[PDB]
């Protein structure tokens, strides 16, 4: 078993799961589509930057 | 000013490609194909063979 710790666990538990060699055989899929795109600008009235 | 829009999160709209924005989606991509696994056998060394 690959034992991990859910450090923000609310009371107490353990959860056993499965993860095969394949990405389709998962149980729950997390599919990133657009990842951490930075958007920057300035406000011309004050030139201060917004990020 | 054109709003890309979002689907209704309804399976029907997602499959058909219906969005509420300007552009209408061709189709819901392809993430893979999931097939039931083929079980193993118990072999036949547990009883005589005698072909």
């Amino acid at each position: 078993y690959r034992v991990y710790i859910d450090q923000y666990a609310k009371q107490d538990y353990f959860t056993v799961g499965y993860k095969g060699p394949n990405e389709m055989d998962a149980g729950i899929y997390y599919a990133p589509y657009v990842a951490l795109t930075p958007l920057r600008g300035s406000d011309p009235k004050n030139f201060q930057p917004v990020m | 000013a054109e709003i890309g829009g979002d689907h209704g999160y309804n399976a029907t709209n997602i499959a058909a490609g219906q969005t509420s924005g300007a552009v209408t989606q061709i189709g819901p991509a392809v993430m893979g194909m999931v097939r039931r696994a083929i079980p193993n056998l118990i072999a036949f060394d547990i009883c005589g063979v005698q072909p």
